[PDB]
Order: structure tokens, then C-alpha cells, then sequence
């Protein structure tokens, strides 16, 4: 699904 | 392939172990960004509408939902538009729960294909639309290239592929915990080009928070 910035 | 993975068996085995613990729910499919499901679905509907229905555009009889999970995209995007939808996912547990999750809409689901996509051949010239959402990052470059080429052969006349996924701003991100690679635009477009597909249209997803990787929709054939 959606994923946070690294 | 831009990145070769030596150890594709271990790579794909780890994704399976990851999805064994993912709840078979809309929130589970969204990875605890359930608040983004609605803006995701609303943008997908409008983008679909641009490329479906009309002379030269894709027809409305049959769609394929790739990496369907329990069928969130089928339920709210595809089944309201197409006369029949088929699901393909590697997790039998998600496919079985799809029958309950889809409620009455599941009466238009013709087949639940339990395959990994890199081992799947979309039925020849069967689909008006092939939807590929939040699963392309799990295929290696070699396997995604091959799978996109096979999707093209699964298209009826005037059919299209819709690819919707995270696109990293710069470079790529390898996630060892779920065996995924978030590609950047240049890598993804190169793979799309090399598969024989052309971009008919592209759109950035709106309404997502800034701390998220951008999401893009592409219409291809
Ligand atoms: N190699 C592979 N082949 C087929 N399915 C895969 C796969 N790797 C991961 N998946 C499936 O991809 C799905 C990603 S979660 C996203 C599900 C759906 N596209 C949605 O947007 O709601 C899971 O159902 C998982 O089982």
C-alpha cells in the first residue's frame, strides 16, 4: 500500500 | 533489468511470509493507511473514466485485478464499471476472503486466480482493462518486464493496462522485510518502455500526506 518517506 | 537479484527464490519467499501476517481487511490491504483508501479510490475512478468508455477507448466487459488481495480495487473501482472482473493474487487466504468481502458485487467475479504474477499468464486477449496496483514493487525488474509484456497480450482490442504504484522521488528503495523495491520514475518508465508498452496517460495521486512516497497512475498499451 502507501509507504512513508525514507 | 536495471537491478538483477541473485536469490529470487529467497526474495519471493520472504514476501509470502510477510503477507501471511497481513489482515484480510481493507485496512490490512492499506497497511494502516486506511485513511488514504477513499482518496485512492476516488482518484482511481476518475482516471479509469478517462480511458474507458467511448470510441477507441477501452471497453467495459472484462477486467483483471492483479495483486488483488481481498479485492479492494475490484470492489470499489472495477466491479462498478465492468460486467465481469477476475482477481489474481498469490495468497489463497485473500482470494477466499474476497468472496465474503465483495458481498453482492462478487457475483460478477468470474475467476479467482491463485498465482504469483511472475508465474502468471493473463488469459490471451481477454481483458478490456488490466489493473496492477501496489504489487509491481514486489516483482524483480526482470519479472516485471516480462509480466508487463504478458499483460499486453492479455488485452482485447483497444484494451489498456492501468498501473498504480509508489514512485520514489530519487533512486530506489529496497525493503527487505516485505521484499519490495520502490522504483523511481526513470527506472519504471524504462521498464515500461522495454516491455513494449506506451504511456497513454499519467497522473499523480492527490490528497496523500507529504510524508508519503508519491503515487502515480499510468494508462498503458
Ligand atoms: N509476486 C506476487 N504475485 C502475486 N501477488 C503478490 C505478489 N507479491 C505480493 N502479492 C500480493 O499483492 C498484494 C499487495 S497489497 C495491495 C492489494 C490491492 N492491490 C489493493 O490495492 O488493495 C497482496 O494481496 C499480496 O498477496
Amino acid at each position: 500500500g502507501p509507504r512513508r518517506r525514507s | 533489468s536495471h537491478m538483477v537479484i541473485n536469490g529470487e527464490m529467497q526474495f519471493y519467499a520472504r514476501a509470502k511470509l510477510f503477507y501471511q501476517e497481513v489482515p484480510a481487511t481493507e485496512e490490512g490491504m492499506m497497511g494502516n493507511f486506511i485513511e488514504l483508501s477513499s482518496p485512492d479510490i476516488q482518484a482511481s475512478q476518475k482516471f479509469l473514466r478517462k480511458f474507458v468508455g467511448g470510441p477507441g477507448r477501452a471497453g467495459t466487459d472484462c477486467a483483471l485485478d492483479c495483486g488483488s488481495g481481498i479485492g479492494r480495487v475490484s470492489k470499489h473501482v472495477l466491479l462498478p464499471v465492468f460486467n465481469s472482473v477476475e482477481l489474481v493474487d498469490m495468497m489463497e487466504s485473500f482470494l477466499l476472503e474476497a468472496q465474503n468481502y465483495l458481498q453482492v458485487k462478487g457475483d460478477k467475479v468470474e475467476s479467482y486466480h491463485c498465482y504469483s504474477l511472475q508465474e502468471f499468464t493473463p488469459p490471451f486477449r481477454r481483458y478490456d482493462v488490466i489493473w496492477i496496483q501496489w504489487v509491481s514493487g514486489h516483482l524483480t525488474d526482470k519479472d516485471l518486464l516480462a509480466f508487463l509484456s504478458r499483460c499486453r497480450d492479455g488485452l482485447k482490442e483497444n484494451g489498456i493496462i492501468i498501473l498504480k504504484d509508489n514512485v520514489a522521488r530519487e533512486g530506489c528503495i529496497l525493503d527487505l522485510s516485505d521484499s519490495s523495491v520502490t522504483r523511481d520514475m526513470d527506472i519504471l518508465r524504462s521498464l515500461i518502455r522495454k516491455s513494449g508498452l506506451v504511456v497513454l496517460g499519467q497522473e499523480k495521486q492527490d490528497g496523500f500526506p507529504e510524508q508519503c512516497i508519491p503515487v502515480w497512475m499510468f494508462a498503458l498499451h
